[PDB]
C-alpha cells in the first residue's frame, strides 16, 4: 500500500488551465470502493475523481485523484485535504496539500552550456545542460526541442530546483539531454524552454547547436559598400 | 558636436559626422565620418527564428542606411517566438520570449 | 527579382515589362554595366537616353495593371545587360525586375 | 575650395534642371529665415540641350568665408507647378559635403547581438 | 549619450551611510532591465559591486541595498559602513556593464564647538569668559597664519573683510556668510578656547525632466531674505550666472514667452516655470535673492541640476502656427492620454520674466475679454490631445500660447503664433458671407453657432464652392469653418 | 559565455556521469587547498535515462566573476570505486574555451 | 604556462636525450657567462626505455617568472664524446615558441 499527494505545478496551471490535486493509491487490494471528492478548508467538497483502474502491472490495486479548483483559491492558499473512502483502510487518511505562502518573484536565467570538448572526441554521446539560475519560487518546467518540434522525456533529465549556494533567495535547476556525437556534430539546434511564473509570457528558450555552442573558429565576413554614400 | 547621421539598431549601424578643428584657421577642418558597426558573431541569420543557420555574412550598404534582415535584437522591441509545450498529452503553442527583458506586458 | 531571360536575332526586338508602382517620380531601365560593376541607367522617367542606344528604345506606362514597357526598335547584336528596372532616386539598389539578354 | 582658401567669400549655388515649363520661384532660407533678395541672385531659365522642352536655372548665394566655416546651413527652396506640395528645400553645408577622414570602427563580440 | 541621470558627485564621512539614486527614463524595458551598480576599475572596465537582480559582491555583503522604482522611473544603491576604501569613480545604470546606458558617481569619503551654516546664512560663535574679572578688553579673533590678524577692532569698528554684518557682546553674530568667511577661530576671554566654523555648499536637488517637456523650480529660501530680491542663475563653467529670470525684471532673451514666475508667497518661496526645455537647458540653475540679481556671495542660494532626458515620450508639437489676419489658426495641444483632462487652461504671456498666463478658456467655458466669442476649445481629437481655435485674426494676439491642464504630469506646451497680414482664406461678416479657397476646399466647409460652453454646427448654405462659402440663418456669434473631421481646419466670425 | 556578460557571477558545472553503485564524492579546490563547502552544490546521483545501469550527478560551483576572469584554475576532485586509483581530477580555467580562429573578411569599397 | 601563471619562478627543462656512453657535461649560461651552479641541478643519465643502447638526463634551470617573462634567451650546453666538436648549445626564451598568431592579408 503506497499513497502520494502531488500538489498541481504551475507547469499544469499554465498548459491545461485547471489545477487537478492527485491523491493516488497503489500496490494494494482491490474493492473498487473509491469515492473520494477534494474537501477545501471548510466542509464541503468541489468534484469526485474519476479513471480508477481495478488492475495494475503488479496485479494490485491502483487509484488516482481528480479535481478543478479555481485558481484564485491556489492563489490565496487555502489548505486542501484528500480523504480516501476505499474499505481496505479500516480508517481514513487524510493527505494535506496547500500552496505555500507568498514568497517572492524573480525570473529565471537561462544559459545553455554544449558538451565538453573531452566527451566530444569519444564520439560516443554528448551531454546538453540547461541551467536555470535565478528563479524564485521554486517550480520551474524545462523542455528539450531538437530542432523543430519537442524531444520526448526518456531523454533528457532535469534535477529539481535547490537553492542557490550564495544568493539567499533565488534557485537553480539543470537539465541534461543526451544525444549521439553525429547529431550533435551535424548541427542540429537543441533549444532548452523553461516555464516559470515569473518570466515575461512566462515561457523562454535558449537554442544552441554545434557552431554556436563554444565553436573552435569564427567566421565571418563583413562587407560594407557604398562607404559614402549622400546621406 | 557630432550631427548623428543614421542609428539604424537593425544592424547596430551608427554614423556620425563632425567638423574637426585640428589647426586654427578655415580650410584645414576635417570633415569626418564616425561609422560605427556591431557585428553580433552569434546572431542567427533568421532573428526571430532561433532554429535558423548562425550568421556569417555581414552586408552593410550605407546608402539603405542613410535613408529586411536584421543583424541584432533592438533591445526596445519585444521579440518574440512560437513553441510547442506538451505537457500532459495536451500540446499547446506558447509565445516564447526571445527577448525577456523587452516583452513584459505593459 | 526575377530575371527574364529573352533571346532576338541581330534585328530581332525585346519588349520588357516593369512594374509601376504609380508613384511616377522616376521609373527606369538600367543596363548592367559590366566595366564597372555597378547599374547604368538607359531610359528613364525624364528623356535621358544613352548615346550607345540612341534612339532605340522607348517607354510606355499603363495604369490598367501597372505596366512599364520598354521597346526596343532595333538591335545590334551588342550584348544585351541586366536590364533591371527599379524606381527612386538611387538606381543602383532600386532594382527588381531583373532581365537578361 | 579655391574660393574657401582665397578668404574673402564662398558662393553656394542652388541647380534646378529638368524644370518642364518655365515656372519657378527660387527663395534662400537660413535657419528658417528668409535671408536679403540682394544677397542671392537668380538666372532667366534658358533651355536644355539634354532636351528643347527642359528648363535648368541656377541661383548663387554669396557669402563671407567665415559664415561658411562657422556652419550655418543656408538651404535654398524651389517652387515649380510640378512641385508635389509645390516647394523644395535641398540640401547643404560645411559639415556634410565630401568628407576628408573615416574612421569606421567595427566592433566584433560574441555577446552583442541586442543593439543597445 | 546615455539618458541615465544621478549625482555626479556624492561625497561623505566614513561610517556612514550613502544614498545614491540614479533616473532612468520610464519604459518597459527600463523598467524591467538590469539595474547595476559598477565600480569602474583602474584598469579593466566594471566590476559589478550590486545589481537589482540580487547580486551582492564579495563587500556589499550586507552593507549595500538597491531598490528599483519603476513608478518613480529610478533606482536607489544605500551603501552603508562607509570607508576610506569606498571611494572612486562608479557607474550607476542598466543592461551590460561593458555597454553604455549608465551614468558616472563619483564618490569620496573624506575621513572623520562647530556651527556649520550655508554661505550667506547666520551664524554665531560663543567665547567663554572668566566672570572674576568684569569685563576683560576682548575682540573677535581669526585662524589665519598662526595669530588672530586683526579681524574685528576692539573698540567694535569691522574689518573691511567682515564689513557691516557682526555684532559682538561672550556672543558674537555674523550673517551673509561668503564661502571664505568660515574658519576655526581661537578666541580667548587670557583664557584661549577652540571653536569650528564650517560653511557648504547647498547640495543640488536633482530634476530630471524630459525634452519638450516643463520643469517647475521651487526657491524656498528663508523668510528674512525673503524680501530682497529673487533670481534664477544657470550655473556655467566659470562662474559666471547666466541670469536666466529675476524677481527685479531681468530677462533672458532666449527663454521669450516660455517662462513663467509665480508670485512670491507668505514666506519666501516662489516657483520658477520652464517650458519647451531643449537639451541646452540641461545644467545648474542656482537660486538666490540678493537685489542685485547677479549671483553674488553672501547670499542664500538654493540649486538645482536639471536633466533633460533626450529620449521623452512627449511628441512634437508645432512650435508655430502662424496665420493671415483676420482668419483663424488651429492649435493641437498634447497632453498625458493616461490621465484624460480636468480643465484645459489656455493661456498668454506678460512677459520674459513675469509671464503670468492669462487663461483665455478653460474646461467649463469661460473666456477673456477681448476673445470673448472669437476664441474656442473643442477636445477633439480626444485621443489624449485637443484643438483650442482663435479665429478673426487680431495682430495684438502674436505671442505664445500655453496648453495648460491640471492634471499630473503638467507639461505645459508652449506655441507661438506668428500672425501675418494678409489674404483671408475665408469670407467677412454676417448680418452671411463666407468663402475659403478652392485648394483649402478640399475638405468640408462647415457652420457652428458659437457658445462658450459648447460650439454647435447649425444650417446654413451646404452645398459645394458657392459665392467659396456663405452663411444663412433665415427665419449672437458665429462660426463658419473648414473642418478635416478629426481634427479641424481654420474659422469665420460672423454675427 | 551570456552568464559572464552580466559580470555578476560564474557557475561552474562538474558533470560526473556513468559511475555504477551510486555514490560519487564530489569536491572542489582551486589551486591545491580545497575549497569551502558552500560556494559549490552537489545534486543527488539519479539514474541515466540512457544507461540502464549507469548514474549520473552535477556538481555546481559559484564564483564571483571577476576571479574567473584572472583565469585562475578550479578543480573538480570526483571520488568513485570504478576510478582506478579511486579519485580523479578535472581543470578549468579562464582559457579552456577559447575559440582557436578569428578568421574575419573585410570587404571595404565605396562602390555599390 | 601555469608555473608561470603563478609568477613565483619558472624553470627551464634540457632533455639531452639518446646519448651513449652514460657519461656526458650539462650546464648553461645566458649571455655567456657561465649561470652558477647552484642554479641549476642535472640529473643523472639512466636508460631511455625505447632505443635500449640510448641514456637521457634532465636539466633544471630554475629562474624568476619575471625575467622569463623579458626573454633573456638562455642556453644549454652540453660536452658529449660523440659531438662533433665535443660541445653543443641550445637556446630558448620568450620569444621561441610563439606561433604565427597574426596573419593579416592585405589585398587590393
Ligand atoms: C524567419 O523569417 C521569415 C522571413 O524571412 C519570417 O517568418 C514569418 O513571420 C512571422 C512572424 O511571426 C512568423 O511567425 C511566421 O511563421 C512566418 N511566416 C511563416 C512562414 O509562417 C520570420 O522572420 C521568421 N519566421 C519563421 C521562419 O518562423
Ligand atoms: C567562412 O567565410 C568565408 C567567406 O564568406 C566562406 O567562403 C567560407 O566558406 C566560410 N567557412 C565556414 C566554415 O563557414
Ligand atoms: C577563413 O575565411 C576565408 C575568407 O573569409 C575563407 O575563404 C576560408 O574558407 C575560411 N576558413 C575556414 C576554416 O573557415
Ligand atoms: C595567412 O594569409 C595568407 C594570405 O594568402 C595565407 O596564404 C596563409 O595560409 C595564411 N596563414 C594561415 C596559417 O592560414
Amino acid at each position: 500500500i503506497r499513497v502520494f499527494a502531488i500538489p498541481p505545478s504551475f507547469a499544469s496551471i499554465f498548459l491545461t488551465k485547471s489545477t487537478k490535486l492527485t491523491c493516488l493509491v497503489t500496490d494494494l487490494t482491490t474493492y473498487d470502493s473509491v469515492t473520494i471528492s477534494w474537501t477545501r478548508q471548510n466542509g464541503e467538497a468541489v468534484k469526485t475523481h474519476t479513471n480508477i483502474s481495478e488492475s495494475h502491472p503488479n496485479a494490485t490495486f491502483s487509484a488516482v485523484g481528480e479535481a478543478s479548483i479555481c485558481e484564485d483559491d491556489w492563489n490565496s492558499g487555502e489548505r486542501f485535504t484528500c480523504t480516501v473512502t476505499h474499505t481496505d483502510l479500516p480508517s481514513p487518511l487524510k493527505q494535506t496539500i496547500s500552496r505555500p505562502k507568498g514568497v517572492a518573484l524573480h525570473r529565471p536565467d537561462v544559459y545553455l552550456l554544449p558538451p565538453a570538448r573531452e566527451q566530444l572526441n569519444l564520439r560516443e554521446s554528448a551531454t546538453i545542460t540547461c541551467l536555470v539560475t535565478g528563479f524564485s519560487p521554486a517550480d520551474v518546467f524545462v523542455q528539450w526541442m531538437q530542432r523543430g518540434q519537442p524531444l520526448s522525456p526518456e531523454k533528457y533529465v532535469t534535477s529539481a530546483p535547490m537553492p542557490e549556494p550564495q544568493a539567499p533567495g533565488r534557485y537553480f535547476a539543470h537539465s541534461i539531454l543526451t544525444v549521439s556525437e553525429e547529431e550533435w556534430n551535424t548541427g542540429e539546434t537543441y533549444t532548452c524552454v523553461v516555464a516559470h511564473e515569473a518570466l515575461p509570457n512566462r515561457v523562454t528558450e535558449r537554442t544552441v547547436d554545434k557552431s554556436t555552442g563554444k565553436p573552435t573558429l569564427y567566421n565571418v565576413s563583413l562587407v560594407m559598400s557604398d562607404t559614402a554614400g549622400t546621406c | 558636436e557630432r550631427i548623428v547621421l543614421v542609428d539604424n539598431k537593425c544592424k547596430c549601424a551608427r554614423i556620425t559626422s563632425r567638423i574637426i578643428r585640428s589647426s586654427e584657421d578655415p580650410n584645414e577642418d576635417i570633415v569626418e565620418r564616425n561609422i560605427r558597426i556591431i557585428v553580433p558573431l552569434n546572431n542567427r541569420e533568421n532573428i526571430s527564428d532561433p532554429t535558423s543557420p548562425l550568421r556569417t555574412r555581414f552586408v552593410y550598404h550605407l546608402s539603405d542606411l542613410c535613408k529586411e534582415t536584421c543583424y541584432t535584437y533592438d533591445r526596445n522591441k519585444c521579440y518574440t517566438a512560437v513553441v510547442p509545450l506538451v505537457y500532459g498529452g495536451e500540446t499547446k503553442m506558447v509565445e516564447t520570449a526571445l527577448t525577456p527583458d523587452a516583452c513584459y506586458p505593459d | 527579382l526575377p530575371e527574364v531571360k529573352v533571346e532576338g536575332e541581330l534585328g530581332g526586338s525585346v519588349t520588357i515589362k516593369c512594374p509601376l508602382p504609380e508613384m511616377h517620380v522616376r521609373i527606369y531601365l538600367c543596363r548592367e554595366m559590366a566595366g564597372s560593376g555597378t547599374c547604368g541607367t538607359v531610359v528613364s522617367t525624364t528623356n535621358f537616353i544613352k548615346a550607345e542606344y540612341k534612339g532605340r528604345v522607348t517607354l510606355k506606362q499603363y495604369p490598367r495593371k501597372n505596366l512599364f514597357l520598354v521597346e526596343v526598335t532595333q538591335l545590334t547584336e551588342s550584348d544585351s545587360g541586366v536590364y533591371a528596372c527599379g524606381a527612386g532616386m538611387n538606381t543602383d539598389r532600386g532594382k527588381t525586375q531583373k532581365v537578361t539578354l | 575650395r579655391e574660393q574657401l582658401n582665397l578668404r574673402e567669400s564662398a558662393t553656394i549655388t542652388c541647380l534646378v534642371t529638368g524644370f518642364s515649363p518655365a515656372d519657378v520661384f527660387v527663395q534662400w532660407m537660413q535657419r528658417g529665415q528668409p535671408l536679403s533678395p540682394e544677397k542671392y541672385v537668380t538666372s532667366a531659365p534658358m533651355p536644355e540641350p539634354q532636351a528643347p522642352g527642359r528648363y535648368f536655372a541656377h541661383s548663387i548665394l554669396t557669402v563671407s568665408e567665415e559664415e561658411w566655416n562657422t556652419g550655418e546651413t543656408y538651404t535654398c527652396v524651389v517652387a515649380h507647378e510640378a512641385l508635389p506640395n509645390r516647394v523644395t528645400e535641398r540640401t547643404v553645408d560645411k559639415s556634410t559635403g565630401k568628407p576628408t577622414l573615416y574612421n569606421v570602427s567595427l566592433v566584433m563580440s560574441d555577446t552583442a547581438g541586442t543593439c543597445y | 549619450k546615455s539618458p541615465i541621470f544621478g549625482p555626479e558627485e556624492v561625497n561623505s564621512v566614513e561610517g556612514n551611510s550613502v544614498s545614491i539614486t540614479c533616473y532612468y527614463p520610464p519604459t518597459s524595458v527600463n523598467r524591467h532591465t538590469r539595474k547595476y551598480w559598477c565600480r569602474q576599475g583602474a584598469r579593466g572596465g566594471c566590476i559589478t559591486l550590486i545589481s537589482s537582480e540580487g547580486y551582492v559582491s564579495s563587500k556589499y555583503a550586507g552593507r549595500a541595498n538597491l531598490t528599483n522604482f519603476p513608478e518613480n522611473g529610478t533606482f536607489v544603491v544605500n551603501i552603508a559602513q562607509l570607508s576610506q576604501d569606498d571611494s572612486g569613480r562608479y557607474k550607476c545604470g542598466l543592461g551590460i556593464n561593458s555597454r553604455g546606458l549608465s551614468f558616472d558617481v563619483s564618490l569620496e569619503v573624506s575621513q572623520g564647538k562647530v556651527y556649520t551654516v550655508d554661505l550667506g546664512r547666520t551664524v554665531t560663535i560663543n567665547c567663554p569668559f572668566k566672570t572674576e574679572n568684569a569685563q576683560k578688553r576682548k575682540s573677535l579673533y581669526k585662524q589665519i597664519g598662526l595669530y588672530p590678524v586683526l579681524v574685528i577692532d576692539s573698540s567694535g569698528y569691522v574689518n573691511p573683510n567682515y564689513t557691516g554684518r557682526i555684532r559682538l557682546d561672550f556672543s558674537v553674530v555674523i550673517n551673509q556668510l561668503r564661502l571664505s568667511d568660515a574658519g576655526q577661530y581661537l578666541c580667548q576671554a587670557s583664557n584661549k578656547k577652540n571653536a569650528d566654523l564650517q560653511v557648504l555648499k547647498p547640495e543640488p536637488e536633482l530634476v530630471y525632466e524630459d525634452l519638450r517637456g516643463s520643469v517647475t523650480f521651487h526657491c524656498a529660501l528663508g523668510p528674512e531674505v525673503a524680501n530682497v530680491a529673487k533670481f534664477l542663475c544657470r550655473q556655467s563653467s566659470g562662474e559666471n550666472c547666466d541670469v536666466v529670470v529675476n524677481t527685479l525684471g531681468k530677462r533672458a532673451p532666449a527663454f521669450e514667452g516660455r517662462i513663467l514666475l509665480n508670485p512670491q508667497d507668505k514666506d519666501g518661496s516662489f516657483s520658477v516655470v520652464i517650458t519647451g526645455l531643449r537639451k541646452e537647458d540641461a545644467g545648474r540653475y542656482l537660486c538666490g535673492a540678493h537685489s542685485d540679481g547677479q549671483l553674488q556671495e553672501g547670499s542664500p542660494i538654493q540649486a538645482w541640476q536639471l536633466f533633460v532626458n533626450e529620449e521623452s515620450t512627449i511628441p512634437r508639437s508645432p512650435t508655430v502656427v502662424k496665420g493671415v489676419a483676420g482668419g483663424s489658426v488651429a492649435v493641437l495641444c498634447p497632453y498625458n492620454r493616461k490621465e484624460s483632462k480636468s480643465i484645459k487652461y489656455w493661456c498668454l504671456w506678460e512677459g520674459a520674466q513675469n509671464g503670468r498666463c492669462p487663461l483665455l478658456v478653460d474646461s467649463e467655458g469661460w473666456v477673456k475679454a477681448q476673445y470673448e466669442g472669437r476664441l474656442s476649445l473643442l477636445e477633439e481629437p480626444g485621443n489624449g490631445t485637443f484643438t483650442v481655435i482663435l479665429n478673426q485674426l487680431t495682430s495684438r494676439d502674436a505671442g505664445f500660447y500655453w496648453c495648460l491642464t491640471n492634471g499630473d504630469t503638467l507639461w505645459r506646451t508652449t506655441v507661438e503664433i506668428k500672425i501675418i497680414e494678409g489674404e483671408p482664406n475665408l469670407k467677412v461678416p454676417g448680418n452671411v458671407p463666407c468663402h475659403f479657397p478652392c485648394k483649402f476646399s478640399s475638405y468640408e466647409k462647415y457652420w457652428c453657432k458659437w457658445n462658450n460652453t459648447g460650439c454647435q454646427a447649425l444650417p446654413s448654405q451646404d452645398e459645394g464652392p458657392s459665392k467659396s462659402r456663405l452663411v444663412s440663418l433665415t427665419l449672437g456669434w458665429y462660426w463658419c469653418g473648414v473642418k478635416q473631421g478629426h481634427f479641424y481646419g481654420e474659422t469665420a466670425a460672423v454675427y
